[PDB]
């Protein structure tokens, strides 16, 4: 059922967990560094879990897609072919920025955080800055022990703050990926849909130094030896059975003003989906004629397709449930309720009117803001802005440097510049620069940027042409030139004739003032959000509704049972798909082009000891009424005994709007069955070594 | 797929 | 499950009936003129049943569609608005050709029939004529008792013959029809489809003379008092529950040569579907501008739509189950099995060869024969040819007149001529003539008919226009002119300057020769068909398969249980639909424009005492694994206690290919729930007088 | 609908 419960809410959900079928004690689940919770890891944007005592980690294909792609070329395409390392020595680096985060400790720091906030007094910019300083100090302290990364999380509009401390494994290697026609069977046609038939899994191995401490990649590192790892279920998972997930959902917006919904629905999602679709169309066409462009842009293309389709889905789900109506109506209900308490509900009512005005202010510049941000995110402009800004920050003492430009951020910065080599082709990036310059000149007069207008010198195709021809002069297209500037000083940037660097230096003052404007807005939000959100939780409680904080990239537990759903009168989706359903979709064309070994195994009923008698085949994917979102891909699905029965990987089409208005009848997790992972690894793309390592071969 | 939005 | 069982097979299915849940004794079902089997009537082309002791008859909306359409005008459109007679004197005539046939007696005449056939000797044409002569005598004898119509049926390729005698009620009146948006909710979009939300019902009342004897329409007639009528269930029908249907399925082709299947799939269905879709398009376009053409052609259009979609669905089902391959393999197995019997198999092997040759003979002229038949079935050419042929036949003694042109056929002929008044617009028929002239002109030289070529006197668009201009001078457009010619003699037709009559006179000798070819082929078929089909039956039984004759418009029983089906992996269709599903499909545009009273009643959850608590709503339609086909529309569905639980009205999309190769997993009946008939008549288009008459008020 | 073919 509903709820992305924080682990501090386990007393509230102990009974419901029991009633739904959990056979472990809640005490055992509460042990976040214990068995099995302690085996669950964060990848940073996806979840994973340890599945052997030798540091073997399982996640989804889409979570490992970047790593797979980084290691792929046009002539050796691992996305297409899969990967299998017969021995740990054959494992390839998942990339310098790949991470495994193993939870160490959580601490409530709520009192101190809002003390530090209050001390800045009635000044918005100063309030943001006071929180920044407070967070940096806490993290510096927490990170004093080598090998740990810490993060401060704000829950429930800033009513609660927690600091998480994680072991940061920095040498992650790819151990296995099934062929793309299994890991991503159905491609973008089946994405966000049920029936689903996708082997959405892949494996990494976590490595540390010989002293057991974290370290960046070296052939001298060795597999990490985790305290806790998951075991595969020995009982067959069936319809109605208890399941739970623990993982790292990124964001939800279920506590939102109605106007924040309306903006998102009428502007944000249609605008971003359009832009994403145009870029997809350009890269698709270029890649049809250029296998290098096609491999190099594959991960970027997967993200554009995934988010644009998700937004189309949320738009359609809003209409299906009248989300716009429900938000309006429940807000009316809430505002009603506050004034009915007279003296008591004046603070909350004030907060609402403040939040509303903050929203109108961001709204005044949203076109400018988005377009500028996306233009500056093309590869050469992004590298130059980031590298120039770093050179500016490096002049300050480290504690005053902007988050993301501090010493602790250097590894990821340098890692990104390297990974870009496998994700950049000048001819293609030029087309994207062209796109965004065209979208920029389209902007109205108010909404323009001084500095970009001057740099461009004209509002027509001629200026665009000249701008493009100029930037093509940059030397930042090579990894080595990027790394040179990663070490260079500010003076050296401002001296450069490199036209990307010149662009960066030209716009940075504007970027810094826009960042001040954003930090000032966020400071006034910091006053007002926690009050109004606290009222919203209060109202919900008074209606007996479930109360848990929106997702924020921290660890959450969701539980329920395996079950289908009914999209329309006269029909039901069954809880499982089966092998036979994979082959029925076969076309011999991408994305429905399973390996021959799979087609042959299914025709011959080679079920590998994995058949579930209740469905007459090996299960492939299944539905359950868990409450997951972006970030949860890769999360292990545990049964009543805490055993691995699957991995979370997607949501059915009608679920996606639950990011804003939760709908229990149409909200289901799509999971890949543990037995299907095993099956692929026995019969289709074999990895007998990993099965043995997991005690299942 | 529930990767973190792009 | 499978099987359109004849009543004489009851001993064989008594076990199965009991096992599936029938609580009546098999003896009680054996009495075809008792309770409840005596309540089941043929309309035919559809089935119906009595539901009150005062001659109320319930059937489907599609079955009463012609009747409703005959009583409709553009200004007063009963198809759209419904009809309801508050008292029996308000009932309107269903048309002179409407009929209720009540079963009186079935007699096996097999021995006699076969003796009459053998007496003809070696000549194919004589063999046809001998059987015709036998049939006419038998029927004349049977119909000596006034008020009765008799029909001779051949089963299993001529291995069995039975004579049916029916009471023939000739004054049928429309008592009630729901509005078209209930009767045909979802139109052609939902036709042949599940999920289904269609109130597929209507009521007639059967009338006889004051002397109790059948009579044509007169205000002195009174309601017929049936011996038996059905009663509505007092127990709620649920998933898994036993159901049975009795009715009059028209034709199936499960016993057929591979080649007959191949010709049908490759040429018959696609050809007919194309011609029908072309005519639809013209009439649809024309009716958009002229509401008189829209109403007058609506019943024709319903049939073109229904058959063309059916054929599309058969073609798709053949591909789904590889019907061509199944037929080929099954035939290779029968032909092997015959060869293996040496001497005694030879007659069937020989019969097969003769049947294949007869199909090839048919095939050589199929395009000519179809195109000519359909050109001549436009309204004025059809009237002229029929009437001119009648004039030819009237000069012979009655016993030698062609069936369809005997004295016993005059009422139907005359009634047809009158009904056409409500189904003909000159400017529309002209476009249909032009279509068929353009199709004629595409025929190759060796498929052309000298009489039509000469009459046309050209082969281009100019000639076509000249011919249409000539035909437009006919006077057969009026009912009175058609009846004048109904009574006129042959010489009067041959002297006429009416251009449609002239056409008929010119082509008649050619039609008569083609008829003789068909009669000749049919006589060879009479020799070969029984022998091969018996072998087919014998082979099926040696394989343990169900053995029952193809449908042939005679009374059959089918039984099974309420159940859904699974169209593909990860999905099931549920057995029922519900009221909320009807409203979920609302668009406010035909064919999804339910009456406002329906929309209101559902929104207010007014369930009228009819809620099935297991589905949380009033049920609308349901699925079952019964074996029905064209002709079964309107058949009562009975429960374990022989009570009415719905009416058969359609098949799901995948079921329609079962006319050639039966697929148990995807063949379901779609039926309208008795509760939904009652619900509509309570809350939406009320008929309290009818509900009271059926003891459900 | 299972009326007679047309
Ligand atoms: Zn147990
Ligand atoms: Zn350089
Ligand atoms: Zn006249
Ligand atoms: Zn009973």
């Amino acid at each position: 059922g509903e709820g992305m419960w924080v682990p501090q809410q386990l007393p509230e959900i102990a009974g419901p967990l029991k009633k739904a079928g959990l056979k472990l004690s809640p005490q055992q689940i509460s042990d976040l560094t214990g068995d099995p919770m302690g085996a669950v890891v964060a990848l940073g944007g996806c979840t994973a879990s340890f599945v052997s005592p030798n540091g073997l980690v399982v996640t989804n294909h889409a979570c490992a897609y970047g790593a797979i792609q980084l290691n792929s070329t046009a002539e050796n395409n691992l996305i297409k072919n899969g990967f299998n390392a017969p021995t740990t020595a054959d494992e390839v680096s998942a990339g310098p920025n790949a991470r495994v985060f193993v939870l160490d400790e959580i601490t409530d720091v709520t009192k101190d955080a809002k003390a530090a906030i209050a001390a800045a007094g009635d000044d918005a910019l100063a309030r943001t800055k006071a929180l920044e300083a407070f967070e940096k100090k806490l993290i510096a302290d927490c990170e004093a022990e080598a090998g740990f990364r810490c993060r401060l999380y704000s829950f429930s509009g800033g009513n609660t703050y927690r600091l998480f401390k994680n072991l940061e494994i920095k040498d992650v290697r790819l151990a296995y990926a099934p062929p793309g026609s299994v890991g991503k069977f159905g491609g973008d046609i089946d994405n966000w849909m049920w029936p689903r038939h996708t082997g959405a899994f892949a494996f990494y191995r976590a490595y540390v130094g010989k002293d057991g401490k974290p370290a960046a990649f070296s052939k001298d590192n060795v597999p990490y030896q985790p305290k806790h790892w998951l075991k595969f279920a020995d009982q067959p998972l069936g319809a109605g059975d208890f399941v739970m997930v623990a993982g790292y959902p990124g964001s939800t917006n279920r506590y939102a003003l109605a106007a924040e919904f309306d903006n998102t629905a009428q502007w944000t999602y249609p605008t971003i989906a359009r832009h994403y679709k145009n870029q997809i169309a350009m890269v698709e066409a270029a890649g049809k004629q250029n296998a290098d462009i096609q491999v190099k842009y594959a991960a970027t293309m997967a993200g554009w397709n995934n988010t644009s389709k998700n937004y189309d889905g949320q738009l359609e789900g809003f209409k299906r449930i009248d989300a716009a109506g429900q938000k309006l109506r429940e807000e009316a209900a809430v505002l009603g309720w506050l004034k009915g308490q007279g003296a008591k509900g004046q603070p909350a009512l004030d907060a609402h009117a403040k939040l509303l005005d903050l929203l109108e202010q961001s709204k005044a510049t949203r076109d400018r803001d988005l377009t500028l941000a996306l233009f500056n995110n093309t590869a050469m402009l992004g590298s130059a802005t980031q590298l120039y800004r770093l050179s500016i920050e490096r002049e300050k003492p480290n504690a005053e440097r902007e988050s993301g430009y501090q010493e602790r951020d250097l590894p990821a910065i340098e890692g990104g510049l390297k990974q870009l080599e496998r994700r950049y082709v000048a001819a293609m990036d030029r087309q994207l620069q062209e796109y965004w310059l065209n979208e920029y000149i389209k902007l109205p007069a108010d909404q323009r940027v001084a500095a970009v207008d001057a740099w461009l010198g004209g509002n027509d195709a001629a200026a665009v042409k000249r701008a493009l021809d100029r930037l093509a002069g940059t030397k930042l297209g090579s990894t080595e030139e990027r790394l040179k500037w990663f070490a260079a000083d500010r003076k050296a940037f401002e001296a450069s004739n490199d036209p990307a660097i010149q662009y960066a230096v030209a716009v940075m003052p504007t970027l810094l003032k826009l960042e001040q404007e954003r930090k000032t807005r966020a400071g006034e939000n910091l006053a007002a959000r926690p009050v109004y959100l606290q009222a919203l939780a209060d109202y919900k409680k008074s209606q007996g509704e479930f109360v848990y904080p929106d997702a924020n990239l921290s660890l959450r537990i969701t539980f329920g049972n395996v079950m289908g759903y009914a999209p329309k009168d006269g029909m039901e989706y069954t809880p499982f798909t089966t092998l036979e359903g994979v082959v029925a979709k076969e076309t011999g064309q991408d994305p429905f082009d399973s390996p021959k070994a799979l087609l042959d195994a299914v025709a011959a009923k080679r079920y590998g000891g994995l058949e579930d008698k209740r469905i007459g085949s090996v299960p492939v994917n299944y539905l359950s009424d868990l409450d997951i979102t972006g970030g949860n891909a890769g999360s292990p699905v545990l049964d009543a005994h805490g055993k691995l029965v699957g991995l979370a990987f997607d949501g059915n089409w009608e679920s996606v709007s639950s990011n804003w208005v939760f709908d229990p009848k149409m909200t289901r997790m799509i999971a890949v069955d543990g037995r299907y992972l095993r099956w692929i690894m026995q019969e289709v793309y074999p990895a007998p070594q990993l099965l043995k390592e997991m005690n299942v071969g | 797929v529930y990767i973190h939005p792009f």
